[PDB]
DNA sequence: TTAGAGAATTGGAGAGTGTGTTTTTTTTTTTT
DNA sequence: CACACACTCTCCAATTCTCTAA
């Protein structure tokens, strides 16, 4: 089989690298074990552990964290910001079958699952965004401004033929034109074709628009902005006002409008979406560890926990207790309820 | 194999070379490798030194220094600019290879300074076409940055032969005879993104400056294009000195191509393949080399600072009662009211400003009225400080705008949605605004 | 093929069967055929539909109910063609003016819980979804043709009861009989139903917080 | 490509400046040569190793710091020889078909990559040692196999045609191949060619060593490399910058006569005329619409587009442009020609000529022997002339040996239809050779020596006596072929034959020369009659169409000649044609026509002539329009 | 349907052709020694002309080029030696 | 030995086919 | 739709290959 290698040293450029079987299966085998093998500070098996919270939940989506990828595994933190779009590739496919290995029966609730990156370092100003960026992984804030609707998107389309029942084989549908088949192998009838609605296999997808936020650099200048494609289950990780964090690949294409518009060869941008958070749900508890649950229900045995709660609303403010008092009351805040089905009251403070 | 080895194997040459633009290559390569400067020796190769970064790709070159090594040399390159341009380039590229650490692909630009003679707005005359060209205007409006397809690479489908360095002019061209010499395909390529090669693009509005317009007349406007480096450096309502050339742009919705259709008042031109049965219209655009303003951190200050001024903010720290001399030096028309002048003078000073544990910000700047009669000197103080300082802004309380001292919310037609028109304060952002007449906002700034 | 039709004829006589035969009582008490009565009283009333619960069709044959929760696509036009052949002989001799049989609808309906309009993924394409909303715009009753006929418009053939697919999705007319597009459709010999688009908001009780509410 | 690989990955890491190499390396560079062998006829295994840089990533680090392990040395210089083989060899002939021209031009895409990165010089360094070491040892087979493999590496990275699209560079910038010879320059591994070139005891090597040298000077021509002076870099800025005046006042000037060509009012200022004089295509008069100042120079040809001629039809064109060499590197190649020429020319022509003889050199080598006879000879003339330095081929042997190989060539040129260019090339090494000894028998009668006097009246005498010498010249211009042979071609022709006719006429002035060949009787007019021909003619009005073009020398040959067969043999009437009244007419409405005062002063005085018999009958423009054989006698 | 002409012999000895040419300078005039530039000038624009007239399709140089090869003909060459001296 | 007439091969001109194409109501913020 | 791009397909004829006479 397929032997193992030193990864950073090569002759070709990086994207064809890891396209090659022998790289390209050394980084699945290096991803696999980074994956089986990562721990906490602590000790903590970590992949073991989001693994399972996925899985409860059904998520099929797994976050991965830069900072300790690149801890781990150098070479692939090195090849990922060059060649994102194969490297994601190869780790969902490891991840993938790591979580067929914790959990054998979860391809009965998905067949693919995506690997998320967050905490990229390499941020960049969404106005600082230059030809230098171009197919390579970049992390932008900014204010979502629009979103389209959750729209289904081709992703393996089969064609009938335009003239006899015959299906014509998945064509991996593009960002960037609508893939065709030109003409059917079982009979050379050709243009038109219909979709086989039933057989092709659809994405989710929406597009968003996102600006620099007002207060960033916006001094009275107008704003700058991109689109950004989320597909699949990063569709409603953000509604327009939200103050995202973006991580996605950007990518160029041809746009015939563009360049009338211009005069010139000026081709469109986009972000392909791996990765949005938020820069004020900076903790969710979709996130929360068992250890932060562990030690939060350790905080609430103690006696003092409501000083302690009230000492530490807004701590710089000398006195006021009252106030600090009030003020966890209403952060906390009470529960709502419908007694009957059929007369709210509610629960905010 | 024969001394005659060469059946011109896999060759497609140039059968013709043009020689005005090849020896203004090889001078101007020669400019580059020998003219020095007065403090040391050969200005250009430390200059070219900063090229090996990322980001840094233009090499900013005084047209003088041009003229001081050879006048000749100067003239052919002002008369044949965009003729000669892509060679300079290319003399630029041989001239920085020598630092060994460029990439490959890696494109340079030439960008000429100090263009002895400026033209005005109206001077941009069809004449003016191809030549290189100093101008000076206002700026309008800045679009956003894209990426300029600059030299296509494309593969040949039914062959798979790659074809390098593909030059676009304005439509999106791709090649029109493979590189493989026996192959008969002439449309079926497919462009290859990532090995193609890209330049940063950005094209602004300017407009005649308020020196240049002319009595009773409505202001000319002109499209600047800003390539590589300068494609944000001049935003709207700047003065600015552009040098670049005056060229002509087609309407590239009326050609057809192999690589993209056609996507359709004056007559135009007729006649060409790629136009079909349509007309070409042509509209004139200045691709600016350069650009620069018309009149002008602890790492910046610490490089900015040169001797002289080191020693100077020494004395000046060592200064005994420099409260008093800050005082007088900064408000001399102002006769007494030393009180006035030492608290303005720690008003510029300035506190310093914090954060708490919790993410919440303390107040360092301090907030200075001046009560007194109008007869008195308080408009004086307020005059002085923002003569004296730099980003600082005088305003009265009532608005000369709908934003006042705090922002507003308008519709623009443009969409006939709302957006927030900004206030004094905000202009004043990190520095000083002048309010005179404080007593008398509107309630919603107040 | 013979093969595939012999399975759609398979699957419908199925269908039959299960609107001829299924029951609902007790030994103790008795028995009436309700999708037999049913069809009987609304073809009778001039109503020319029926309301066939998923959970029966289940009960009865729980491969039907499968295939017509997978394939609704399918399978409808199956239990259709059977609803109105079961109509036929359930209510024949009909008396003068009644002759020509009359085509049937089988609306459906499930006690199952109910999906959201969030919830609706792209995996869920092509199958049935149970989804709650409020209605928000009604369009005005329009005419779409379920059955076409075309002729050519040089030579005067006539290609005659062309079968158009269900929904909002079209039908392409032949290129061949003449010029390149021979065909027009002849506004007499077509059959049409009424049809008309809605607006389906979210519930708001299912807009998770911040949001806007979505509709279908 | 998986075994291919984990095959070549295997052999060694490189750290920062230096290389490590694994154990097995020697087995990995063994399985690679196995690969090599049994390579797909796409040459598919080259096509991958080229594609993964494996030559340039561990071969050279491998023999620039690993060249002491010996085993795993020569394995590696064989594999280098094997990836670096000539795309010509490596596929047998530049292919017709889509697929295999680009295998071809892959393979040749990798070549141009070895031959950029051959040029550091730490390679040609270690290849210089190591045959030092070897010529210092010489002796056994795997010596000589070394050697053998060591000269075939550097004519393989030296063999490779420069992928002028990238470049594409300027005057005197250095090209990848003055790299190389910069760098074969401070390894010191011409000194080692220099050496081998004068030694007698390796003459077999002596072949492998012309063709380095061949290979070596291919931008360069022998009469300007001889003029490289220690100064010449400032005389170089001082001409850069008057080309640059001159060039850019002729593009002023030519704008300015557009200008006034075209009127003064835009495009679509219209108004039409008739010129009442003037039959249209029709019975009625011509209506012009392009203005006055159209009419006021008018051609009947101004709307018209040029035909498409067929690919079969269309003329040969020059393969290459003159882009010097850099200086540095101009100045070293001098050098080498005064050592070549002075320690090495005799004994290694000798040697290459013995190599024929004993006839184990390859089917096409004595063209490489036919250019080191015209360059260094033409070397030689430029600059302080010696003959004693270049002694051994002026004998009549080589006349002999030149001359065979021309016909050879002509013959197969005019037989072998699918190989006619190559060929023509051959033919026309020939000819250079041929011209460049016709250049140096004139050249040592200027010189002082009675006895290479004598020797250059031998040669005259003999050469001029034995007619084949003689009749060549008629025979290549009654087969020349512009569809086949380059502009270069003919002006070399030209330039030949009016050389040997110089002579022939001052031997023939000077000295009876009474007899030919079985003597028989032979007069210099007689001769001179031969080239009053149509083709002759033809040929010398088709390179007289480039007189702008054309050097003076070129200018001054062709007029010359013209003259002489018009004047002196009284022949006007052949030159009487309407395209050579046409080239006439654009030379007389030249703006530069002060320039060629021979040419305009020449075509006054035949189109005076043509007018005196046009004045005696109007037959003459009826004459004027067809090529004319020896009836032209009626015109006369 | 394709009436295409070609300028073969029998266009050469039309009546636009060698019987045309034989009579084109008749009208002409020519001033002789040391003006050799003008009365060139005049022969090339009266042979030009009826070269377009003849035929428009080529431009005068490359029906130079045509004609000077297909004169070599038989026909062309016979109806040439019956304008020389006459029929 | 050189040049013209009959037969063979391939360029491309032309026909056919397929495809492409101000003005009113309602809201929101700010101007008086 | 009737008036323009883009592609395929057909037969005419333009130029060369080969045999013969001058
Ligand atoms: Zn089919
Ligand atoms: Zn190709
Ligand atoms: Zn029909």
């Amino acid at each position: 089989e397929s032997i193992e290698n030193l990864e950073d040293l090569k002759g070709h450029s990086v994207r064809e690298w890891v396209s090659m079987a022998g790289p390209r299966l050394e980084i699945h085998h290096r991803f696999k074990n980074f994956l089986r093998t990562h721990v906490d500070s602590h000790g903590h098996n970590v992949f073991k552990e989001r693994i399972s919270d996925m899985c409860k939940e059904n998520r099929e989506s797994l976050v991965v964290n830069y900072e300790d990828l690149a801890a781990r595994e150098h070479v692939l933190a090195y090849f990922l910001p060059e060649a994102p779009a194969e490297l994601l590739q190869i780790f969902d496919e490891a991840a993938l079958e790591v979580v067929l290995a914790m959990y054998p029966k979860y391809d009965r609730i998905t067949n693919h699952i995506h690997v998320r990156i967050s905490h990229l370092p390499l941020v960049e100003e969404l106005r600082s965004l230059r030809q230098l960026h171009l197919n390579q992984l970049i992390r932008t804030s900014g204010v979502v401004t629009s979103c389209t609707g959750v729209l289904p998107q081709l992703s393996m389309v089969k064609y009938n033929c335009n003239k006899c029942n015959f299906v014509l084989g998945p064509f991996c549908q593009s960002q960037n034109q609508e893939v065709k088949p030109g003409s059917c192998p079982e009979c050379q009838s050709a243009g038109p074709f219909e979709v086989n609605m039933e057989e092709t296999i659809y994405q989710n997808y929406q597009r968003i628009r996102i600006q620099e936020s007002p207060g960033k650099v916006a001094a009275g200048r107008l704003p700058r902005s991109k689109d950004a494609i989320l597909l699949a289950d990063l569709v409603d990780s953000c509604k327009p006002g939200d103050e995202i964090e973006l991580t996605g690949i950007y990518h160029n294409n041809y746009d015939g409008s563009l360049n009338t518009a211009n005069g010139f060869p000026v081709f469109a941008t986009v972000i392909l979406a791996n990765h949005v958070a938020k820069k004020d749900n900076k903790v969710a508890v979709g996130e929360l560890t068992d250890e932060d649950v562990k030690m939060i229900t350790s905080l609430s045995k103690d006696q003092q926990i409501g000083e302690k709660i009230f000492a530490s609303i807004a701590p710089s403010i000398y006195g006021h207790e009252d106030i600090k008092r009030g003020l966890a009351l209403a952060l906390f805040g009470g529960e709502p309820k419908n007694p009957g089905g059929k007369h709210k009251v509610r629960g905010d403070i | 194999l024969a001394a005659a080895a060469e059946p011109g194997a896999g060759s497609q040459h140039l059968e013709v070379r043009d020689e005005v633009a090849e020896k203004c290559q090889k001078l101007f390569l020669d400019f580059l490798e020998e003219f020095q400067s007065s403090d040391g020796e050969i200005k250009y190769l430390q200059l070219a030194e900063e090229l090996i970064r990322p980001e840094r790709n233009t090499l900013v070159v005084s047209f003088v220094d041009l003229e001081q090594f050879n006048q000749q040399l100067s003239t052919t390159i002002q008369e044949e600019f965009y003729r000669v341009y892509p060679y300079l380039c290319r003399a630029l590229k041989t001239f920085v290879k020598d630092r060994k650490e460029i990439p490959l692909a890696k494109d340079f630009y030439v960008a000429f300074q100090d263009l002895p003679t400026r033209h005005k707005i109206r001077e941009l005359t069809s004449s003016r076409i191809g030549l290189l060209t100093r101008i000076s205007g206002q700026v309008v409006r800045t679009h956003p940055v894209h990426p300029e397809l600059v030299s296509g690479t494309f593969l040949c489908l039914d062959c798979q032969t790659v074809i390098r360095d593909v030059e676009q002019q304005f439509k999106y061209t791709q090649p029109n005879i493979c590189r493989n010499p026996v192959c008969a395909n002439r449309r079926r390529f497919l462009l290859d993104t990532n090995k193609s090669r890209f330049v940063d693009f950005q094209k602004v509005r300017i407009q005649e400056t308020q020196a240049e317009l002319p009595r009773g007349s409505i202001p000319r406007s002109l499209e600047v294009i800003l390539r590589a480096e300068a494609v944000e450096s001049a935003q709207a309502g700047d003065k600015c000195d552009f040098t670049g050339t005056l060229i002509v742009v087609p309407d590239v919705s009326k050609l057809s191509t192999p690589g993209a259709r056609a996507e359709t008042e004056t007559e135009g031109i007729r006649g060409l393949r790629a136009l079909g049965v349509r007309d070409l219209s042509y509209r004139l655009v200045f691709l600016a080399c350069c650009v620069a303003p018309t009149n002008p951190t602890a790492e910046s200050i610490k490089n900015q600072m040169t001797v002289k001024e080191w020693e100077k903010v020494f004395e000046m720290s060592q200064d005994k009662n420099l409260y008093h001399n800050l005082c007088t030096s900064l408000f001399p028309t102002i006769h007494g009211n030393d009180e006035v002048k030492r608290g303005v003078l720690l008003m510029l000073f300035g506190g310093v400003p914090k954060t708490t544990g919790e993410g919440t910000s303390l107040r360092g700047d301090i907030n200075v009225c001046i009560v007194g009669d109008p007869s008195t000197a308080k408009s004086q103080f307020l005059k002085h400080v923002e003569e004296f300082s730099p980003r600082a802004v005088y305003t009265s309380g009532k608005a000369s705008s709908a934003a006042g001292l705090t922002a507003a919310v308008v519709r623009d037609e443009e969409s006939h949605e709302f957006v927030i028109e900004a206030g004094a304060l905000m202009l004043a952002d990190n520095g000083v605004c002048c309010i005179d007449e404080f007593d008398k906002m509107d309630v919603r700034d107040q | 093929a013979d093969e595939g039709q012999a399975r759609k004829s398979q699957l419908q006589r199925r269908f039959k069967e299960f609107l001829r035969q299924y029951r609902v009582g007790t030994d103790r008490t008795g028995f009436t055929f309700k999708y037999r009565d049913e069809l009987k009283r609304h073809y009778n009333l001039g109503e020319y539909w029926i309301e066939v619960e998923m959970e029966d069709l289940a009960s009865f044959d729980e491969d039907l109910a499968d295939y017509l929760y997978k394939q609704p696509a399918e399978h409808l036009q199956l239990l259709e063609e059977a609803a109105k052949e079961v109509a036929d002989e359930v209510t024949r001799p009909r008396p003068s003016g009644e002759e020509v049989l009359q085509d049937i609808q089988v609306m459906l309906k499930s006690d199952a819980s109910p999906s959201s309009i969030r919830s609706l993924k792209s995996d869920m394409m092509s199958h049935l979804v149970k989804i709650p909303g409020i209605i928000i715009a009604a369009s005005a009753v329009r005419a779409k043709a379920t059955r076409i006929s075309i002729q050519c418009r040089s030579c005067r053939n006539t290609l005659t009861n062309i079968a158009m697919r269900p929904g909002l999705e079209g039908y392409a007319l032949p290129r061949k009989c003449c010029p390149l597009d021979p065909y027009f459709i002849m506004p007499d010999k077509c059959k049409c139903v009424d049809f008309q688009t809605l607006k389906l908001q979210e519930l708001p009780d299912a807009v998770p917080h911040g949001e806007m509410p979505r509709h279908m | 490509n998986c075994e291919l690989l984990a095959t070549c990955s295997a052999l060694g890491y490189l750290e920062g400046d230096t290389y490590h190499k694994e154990p097995d390396c020697l087995e990995s560079v063994k399985d690679l040569i196995r690969y090599l062998r049994h390579e797909d006829e796409t040459r598919d295994v080259r096509q991958q190793l080229g594609a993964a840089q494996i030559l340039q990533s561990d071969l050279l680090p491998i023999l620039t710091q690993h060249h002491q392990d010996k085993p795993l040395f020569d394995a590696v210089i064989r594999l280098m020889v094997n990836l670096t083989q000539p795309a010509l060899l490596c596929f047998g002939n530049l292919p017709k078909e889509p697929s295999f021209r680009h295998h071809f031009l892959q393979v040749l895409t990798y070549l141009q990559a070895y031959k950029e990165a051959f040029a550091s010089e730490k390679a040609f360094g270690v290849l210089s040692e190591t045959l030092y070491e070897l010529l210092q040892l010489g002796r056994q087979e795997e010596d000589n196999l070394l050697i053998e493999r060591i000269l075939l590496l550097v004519r393989n990275i030296l063999h490779v045609p420069a992928d002028l699209d990238q470049e594409k560079k300027i005057d005197d910038d250095a090209s990848a191949h003055d790299q190389l010879l910069w760098a074969i320059h401070l390894s010191g591994l011409d000194d080692l060619l220099l050496f081998l070139a004068s030694s007698s005891a390796e003459e077999q090597w002596s072949l492998h060593v012309l063709e380095i040298v061949s290979l070596m000077f291919r931008d360069q021509n022998p009469e300007q490399l001889a003029g490289v002076g220690q100064g010449r870099l400032a005389q170089e800025r001082s001409a850069d910058f008057a080309e640059l005046e001159v060039l850019r006042q002729r593009e002023m000037a030519e704008k300015k006569t557009r200008a006034l060509q075209r009127g003064n009012r835009h495009s679509r200022f219209g108004g039409s005329y008739i010129v009442q004089g003037l039959k249209s295509i029709g019975e009625r008069d011509l209506i012009f619409h392009k203005g006055l100042h159209n009419l006021r120079n008018y051609s009947s040809d101004l709307g018209k587009q040029p035909k498409k001629v067929p690919k079969r039809r269309q003329a040969a064109r020059e393969l290459s442009i003159q882009r010097r060499s850099a200086l540095n590197v101009r100045l070293f190649l001098r050098d080498f020609c005064s050592e070549f020429l002075e320690n090495c020319y005799n004994r290694l022509m000798g040697s290459v000529k013995d190599h024929l003889l004993r006839e184990k050199a390859q089917q096409h080598d004595e063209t490489y022997y036919m250019w080191a006879l015209a360059f260094f000879m033409a070397f030689n003339r430029a600059a302080s002339f010696r003959p004693g330095l270049v002694s051994e081929t002026l004998s009549v042997r080589t006349f002999h040996f030149i001359e065979q190989n021309l016909t050879n060539y002509y013959e197969m040129m005019l037989t072998d239809r699918k190989e006619a260019a190559s060929w023509a090339r051959r033919m026309h090494l020939a000819l250079k050779a041929y011209q460049e000894l016709l250049a140096t028998v004139n050249e040592m009668d200027i010189s002082p020596d009675e006895a290479v006097r004598e020797s250059s009246r031998i040669i005259k005498n003999n050469i001029f006596y034995v007619m084949e010498y003689r009749e060549l010249f008629l025979a290549l211009f009654r087969k020349f072929d512009e569809r086949c042979q380059p502009r270069s071609f003919l002006r070399d022709l030209v330039e030949t034959t009016h050389l040997f006719l110089k002579m022939l006429e001052r031997f023939c002035r000077s000295r009876g020369n009474l007899v030919v060949q079985s003597e028989k009787e032979f007069n210099f007019l007689d001769y001179l009659k031969r080239f009053a021909c149509s083709t002759v003619v033809r040929a010398y009005v088709l390179l007289l169409r480039s007189y702008q073009q054309n050097s003076a020398h070129t200018n001054h040959c062709i007029v010359k000649m013209l003259h002489r067969l018009a004047h002196d043999l009284k022949m006007e009437a052949l030159l009487f044609q309407l395209s050579v009244f046409c080239l006439f007419n654009r030379l007389l409405s030249d703006p530069a026509a002060g320039a060629y005062k021979e040419l305009v002063t020449f075509a006054k005085y035949i189109l005076g002539k043509f007018f005196a018999l046009a004045a005696v009958n109007q037959k003459a423009f009826v004459e004027l329009l067809f090529w004319k054989n020896t009836a032209v006698v009626r015109e006369m | 349907k394709r009436n295409i002409p070609k300028l073969d012999a029998q266009r050469l000895i039309s009546e636009r052709g060698l019987p045309a040419l034989r009579h084109v300078f008749d009208k002409a005039k020519f001033k002789g020694k040391g003006h050799e530039a003008e009365d060139l000038k005049m022969l090339i624009r009266h042979m030009e002309h009826w070269a377009h007239r003849l035929f428009p399709k080529l431009q005068f140089e490359d029906f130079i080029d045509r004609v000077e090869y297909l004169g070599s003909k038989k026909e062309v060459q016979t109806c040439l030696k019956r304008i020389r001296l006459d029929l």
